[PDB]
């Protein structure tokens, strides 16, 4: 089967670059951690309001002050 | 006495057929056109990725203002 990917490509070789461009594509993704930050970057862009929450007994966390270290990590991005 | 044929003064021109200068071929090419794609995407994420950081601050001046 070894010679049938190269004495195909000295007759028509239009689809083998279509297939080696159909391949290679479909395999990558589960391949580069660059993947995840992909839906990492496009989690934290705030599109809408926050709108706050009130004090119940807890207080979790984040006060009132937003500038306090209070909240989660997407300061990573900066330092990107 | 005034003919033509001259004594001496030749070529002759040739009938041959060349002009085959190669070219820079086989696998020279395919390896200048990707390597020269790859340096595409690479100056892609340097620019794509930096229009997103300004993007959300192009977002956060809207969110500041409006209450
Ligand atoms: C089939 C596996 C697909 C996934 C492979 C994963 C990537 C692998 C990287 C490429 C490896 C080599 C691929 C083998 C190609 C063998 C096909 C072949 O020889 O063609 C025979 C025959 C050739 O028969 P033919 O004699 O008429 O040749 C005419 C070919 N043209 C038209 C180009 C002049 O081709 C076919 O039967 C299929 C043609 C339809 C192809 C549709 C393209 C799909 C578009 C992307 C999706």
């Amino acid at each position: 089967v070894a010679a049938f990917l190269k004495n195909v490509w000295a007759k028509e070789p239009v689809l083998v670059a279509s297939f080696a461009i159909a391949g290679l594509a479909v395999i990558l993704p589960t391949l580069s951690p660059y993947t995840k930050y992909s839906l990492m970057i496009n989690r934290a862009t705030p599109y809408n309001y926050p709108v706050p929450l009130r004090d119940d007994g807890n207080m979790p966390d984040v006060p009132s002050h937003p500038q306090d270290p209070q909240g989660p990590s997407l300061e990573w991005l900066k330092r990107l | 006495k005034q003919d033509m044929p001259p004594v001496g003064g030749y070529g002759p021109i040739d009938y041959k057929r060349n002009l085959p200068r190669r070219g820079l071929s086989g696998y020279s090419m395919f390896a200048v056109g990707i390597g020269a794609l790859l340096f595409g995407y690479w100056s892609m994420m340097k620019w794509n990725r930096e229009r997103r950081r300004l993007q959300i601050e192009d977002f956060e001046a809207r969110i500041a203002l409006m209450p």
